[PDB]
């Protein structure tokens, strides 16, 4: 019962028990690093659900306790380099390896933004995150 | 892109999150942390085409039968989760299966039965057994480890199929 719902990046979401003094950082750092998402590349908003805004950005060391039964956002910030990777069947005439399991790679995919290359057998183990600096 | 709304269902501390963070972050956590709700979304490739998977991890504690009936409907595929350890929640997989065949008023359900903790050297279930209660519900079945990482691909790849098959 003394739980938050908290709405994540990327259209995901967890619910979360409110231990006694901990910040909303303390209760969602796990819920973030588990899905691939860095913490510092993210805000944590308060879902107004009567306003011109639609949300209102929170600190992270803000005790949790203080939101139980609010709904909570969590946002990437402002254009940091994180994305979804965009998939497509590759061959490689040339011995290529996979980035994965750095055994050979002969018929595989490859993210066309930020150049993984993997065997299908292997693409679970592909970071969630696309990571783009170009 | 295809999305493929996923539910791992199961008694509580049977490995469902274990299996789902195995999938998701190829890591694996040995500790407690009874779910309450949880969802994830990662691309996989499967017979050549790039799909999104959308995994809800569902709570296996009891008090929180309610909620359940819910998230039942919306899911596509599910995994039914038991740990060869424990033979109770490995009879109670009948009592998940007839609770989603409720909210999907069919038994062409796409489901898979899963066979979780495999590493371990206490195991009270028998893969016939298991076999049995699969051929019984016209389903594959599957044995795993998310210690080890035996069969998590397998788990998830074959109810993608499931799902694929029963979409026609
Ligand atoms: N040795 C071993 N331990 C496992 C395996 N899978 C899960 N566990 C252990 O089982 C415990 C609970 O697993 P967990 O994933 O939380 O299960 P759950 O079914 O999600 N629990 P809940 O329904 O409460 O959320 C943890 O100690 C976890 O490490 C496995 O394959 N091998
Ligand atoms: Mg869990
Ligand atoms: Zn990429
Ligand atoms: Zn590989
Ligand atoms: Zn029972």
């Amino acid at each position: 019962s003394n739980t938050i719902r908290v709405f994540l990046p990327n259209k995901q979401r967890t619910v979360v028990n409110v231990r006694n003094g901990m910040s909303l950082h303390d209760c969602l750092m796990k819920a973030l690093k588990v899905r691939g998402l860095q913490p510092e590349c993210c805000a944590v908003f308060r879902l107004l659900h009567e306003h011109k805004g639609k949300k209102a950005r929170l600190d992270w060391n803000t005790d949790a306790a203080s939101l139980i039964g609010e709904e909570l956002q969590v946002d990437f910030l402002d254009h940091v380099p994180l994305t979804t990777h965009n998939f497509a069947r590759k061959t490689f005439l040339k011995l290529a390896f996979c980035d994965i399991c750095q055994k050979f790679l002969l018929n595989g995919f490859r993210c066309q933004t930020c150049g993984y290359k993997f065997h299908e057998h292997c693409s679970t183990k592909v970071p969630t995150m696309c990571v783009d600096w170009s | 892109m295809t999305e493929y709304k996923l539910v791992v269902v199961g008694a509580g501390g049977v490995g469902k999150s274990a299996l789902t963070i195995q999938l998701i972050q190829n890591h694996f956590v040995d500790e407690y942390d009874p779910t309450i709700e949880d969802s994830y979304r990662k691309q996989v490739v499967i017979d050549g085409e790039t799909c999104l998977l959308d995994i809800l991890d569902t709570a296996g504690r009891e008090e929180y039968s309610a909620m359940r009936d819910q998230y039942m409907r919306t899911g596509e595929g599910f995994l039914c989760v038991f740990a060869i350890n424990n033979t109770k929640s490995f009879e109670d997989i009948h009592h998940y299966r007839e609770q989603i065949k409720r909210v999907k008023d069919s038994e062409d359900v796409p489901m898979v039965l899963v066979g979780n903790k495999c590493d371990l050297p206490s195991r009270t279930v028998d893969t016939k057994q298991a076999q049995d209660l699969a051929r019984s519900y016209g389903i594959p079945f599957i044995e795993t480890s998310a210690k080890t990482r035996q069969g998590v691909d397998d788990a998830f790849y074959t109810l993608v199929r499931e799902i694929r098959k029963h979409k026609e």
